[PDB]
DNA sequence: ATCAATATCCACCTGCAGATACTACCAAAAGTGTATTTGGAAACTGCTCCATCAAAAGGCATGTTCAGCTGAGTCAGCCAAATTAGCTTATCATGATTTTTTTTTTTTTTTTGACACTTTTGGTAGAATGTGCAGGTGGATATTGAT
DNA sequence: ATCAATATCCACCTGCACATTCTACCAAAAGTGTCAAAAAAAAAAAAAAAATCATGATAAGCTAATTTGGCTGACTCAGCTGAACATGCCTTTTGATGGAGCAGTTTCCAAATACACTTTTGGTAGTATCTGCAGGTGGATATTGAT
């Protein structure tokens, strides 16, 4: 088995276009991206902690990376997004 | 007999490809310059179906966008020819050559 | 029984946002904020780019995205153009364009 | 087992100019048709030969795309849709 | 009298600087702009005079490279004088506009 | 001002290096323009980076990693 | 006294290679011979670097070597300008070139 | 307490120039050199290391990763002595 | 200002590839619970150094004028390379088969890291000696600009 | 070409600043002997995928020729810049004092990594189901270059 977020994708997809199409071809370039921002993010991410003596990544180094990565509006509205999904979470259970 | 004035088959062609998204290099010819050229680098070398579309689309692509980069070069110098004194420009600035 | 996507109200696996995060070893430990936080991002960017996508399969009247739409979308919008400036999609063509002195005038 | 050879032809002055269209091009030069080939060359060159060199560490003989794709990335050429 | 034709104290300033290093800028104009900008950014902020210096280099070495490019992009034109419209190219054609 | 701080018969100098012909009228702004927007791009990177470290004062590295990021390295005070 | 510096035959700080390799996480394991060839390299560019860098000097006389003694060495070298090419050498300066036409006749 | 290529630096200066130098401004100008391509080299074996599984970087990676950095013939002197530097550490003791 | 020949194209109809679902179920994966560690934070503060002056010295900026300039307007012959048809090759899409390369799993032989113990080092901080780089001063050499 | 009209490199230098020598100290570092984990190293073997091959079939490359138009070298006024230079502003740089701030450190909280155990899932797999977008066909519209 290969892992693959196919799904995440779909699921979102619908999502936002309930009755559309997703060919082969592009939910691939999708996985390809999920996938490159994820690396990308991490990395700065990865680099900040070594940049500041630290050993652990956090939800405070994720994020001063999308704003490194992630231009103007996007960017604003990941990290919102973001913290969002976060704070409910540090409430979830 | 008719023909299109000087011109008027290129800004038709233009339009036309513009809209589409297949590769132009035929595949094989294509292929083959590429089993030539890792050839002469590793002897003996196989090459997954895929692989080399992988090439094609990315060697594409490139080509494609440098025409471009080309254009707004002649076009800088009011010709609307595009000719090897320019591709080089092109290629200069974007700091490639060598 | 409730995932912790389902916890933190995304999609994108939470879990396997984490694991990927040690497996690639970008840092020692992986805090329990971090992967939530990402997975985020990571689904609004692709419900980000979906949208565009769709909508430009809605315009050029098809039910089924294929990368010319998701390219479409990419390609005209000032950000998430910048984000991928550098990255090409496969099997999606330029964006329908010509110069102007191209241009056939003067009566 | 049939030699290799002049294969830079194959890139015939009509796709060199089916190309040149979606670049938006209209009149082209004629010591053009060649430059192209031979920048093309020279494309190609620098990715197979880092495509290559990541099949040569795997131990392998066969060039996969992933090869090729990490062979993009490395450039500044990276391409989406081949897995990866 | 003695003058002289537009090009010496061009060309021997141009020996001059590209035989230097020493950076072609007042250490304030510039880091007061510095300060100026950051401040779009955040409040009260402090720069190790590190800091200021390596923009300072950045900055200008940046400025120059363009230049060049920029040069080559008007003479591309059959000119000599750097036009803005050259800029526009160079910096279109580099990335920094597409 | 504070951005016509930047000297007209200076900026000519750095056109110097570059090997700047002649020059322009209409330039020395569209440069002022350049030059600021290149910078914003990099302090604000920097500026971002200053504040993940809690700090107030932006250090040397502080830009360093920022110019990094960006493409342009710089060799020098990485120290 | 010996050190896998020594025993590799090493003037750079091939001991704490396997420290930065490890520190950086480049990984998890690190193999002994890595940390080494690392160096190795290392030591090699630095020289093949100073070198050229050093008959800078004898260029602009000066014996030490400043900046520029560097930046005019690299620029004047293939490869390395290659390698260097997305670099920026701190009081470099550019290289005495004027595109022929922009001197006097024509 | 900080670090330094700089001894390292110069105890090979003082093997190609023993009647030279070197400005303040030009060993940082050194070590940024060194700091820097360390970190390309490793990474692109960390890539190399991470595009396999393997979990262990190698020498092997470190030329795959030499080779895949370094410029044509400043490659080959390059993956050189590298090879010898460890050909000899094996070999004594 | 009409006209026919060309070609882009709005919608339509239809059939197989491609996308959609059904469904069991696996091992990897992710949740859950608990012992155990420790990363870095809240707190105290020493030592680096960034900001703000005021001094002084004058250079580098600025604002006007002057002519030589080459950038931009302008036209027009030669000739480059658009284009449109006349033929036949090399590509391709069908279709499958051959054989070799990569992937699955499994044994053991080697390599590495961590644990607690020696011993080695290269920065740290003054203090300190010595070497030469700055730059500036003497000046014929030097380029170029009008006679 | 000659000559005045205004600026560069060799050179002797020597003051001051800093590039280097030492002297000692240690806070962290590099290697050691040992032990137990695991990773690589290898290795016979199923599964997948690439190269090899036949084939009808051809639009797509080729290639000759005909020719509208961009490419290109030139005439020429003048908007534009360097150059030339003189009233004088604030940027440097010594030189400093002060106080914000980042850095060293000691302890504890809460966050995280590790093993225990349960079991939720998203992915391979044989399976069929289903639907759309591609490929043919009719012909409507807008373009186009000559009459």
């Amino acid at each position: 088995r290969k892992e693959s977020y196919a799904i995440y994708v779909y699921k979102v997809l619908k999502q936002v276009h309930p009755d559309t199409g997703i060919s082969s071809k592009a939910m691939s370039i999708m996985n390809s991206f999920v996938n490159d921002v994820f690396e990308r993010i991490a990395g700065e991410a990865s680099r900040l902690a070594h940049y500041n003596k630290r050993s652990t990544i956090t939800s405070r180094e994720i994020q001063t990376a999308v704003r490194l990565l992630l231009p103007g509006e996007l960017a604003k509205h990941a990290v919102s997004e973001g913290t969002k999904a976060v704070t409910k979470y540090t409430s979830a259970k | 007999p008719h023909r299109y004035r000087p011109g008027t088959v290129a800004l038709r062609e233009i339009r036309r490809y513009q809209k589409s998204t297949e590769l132009l290099i035929r595949k094989l010819p294509f292929q083959r310059l590429v089993r030539e050229i890792a050839q002469d680098f590793k002897t003996d070398l196989r090459f997954q179906s895929s692989a080399v579309m992988a090439l094609q689309e990315a060697s594409e692509a490139y080509l494609v966008a440098l025409f471009e980069d080309t254009n707004l070069c002649a076009i800088h110098a009011k010709r609307v020819t595009i000719m090897p004194k320019d591709i080089q420009l092109a290629r200069r600035i974007r700091g490639e050559r060598a | 029984a409730k995932t912790r996507s389902s916890r933190a109200g995304l999609q994108f696996p939470v879990g396997r946002v984490h694991r990927l995060l040690r497996k690639g070893n970008y840092a020692e430990r992986v805090g329990a904020g971090a992967p939530v936080y990402l997975a985020a991002v990571l689904e609004y960017l692709t419900a980000e780019i979906l949208e565009l996508a769709g909508n430009a399969a809605r315009d050029n009247k098809k039910t089924r995205i294929i990368p010319r739409h998701l390219q479409l979308a990419v390609r005209n919008d000032e950000e998430l153009n910048k984000l991928l400036g550098r990255v090409t999609i496969a099997q999606g063509g330029v964006l329908p364009n010509i110069q102007s002195v191209l241009l056939p005038k003067k009566t | 087992r049939k030699v290799l050879r002049d294969n830079i032809q194959g890139i015939t002055k009509p796709a060199i100019r089916r190309l040149a269209r979606r670049g938006g091009v209209k009149r082209i030069s004629g010591l053009i048709y060649e430059e192209t080939r031979g920048v093309l060359k020279v494309f190609l060159e620098n990715v197979i030969r880092d495509a290559v060199t990541y099949t040569e560490h795997a131990k392998r003989k066969t060039v996969t795309a992933m090869d090729v794709v990490y062979a993009l990335k490395r450039q500044g050429r990276t391409l989406y849709g081949f897995g990866g």
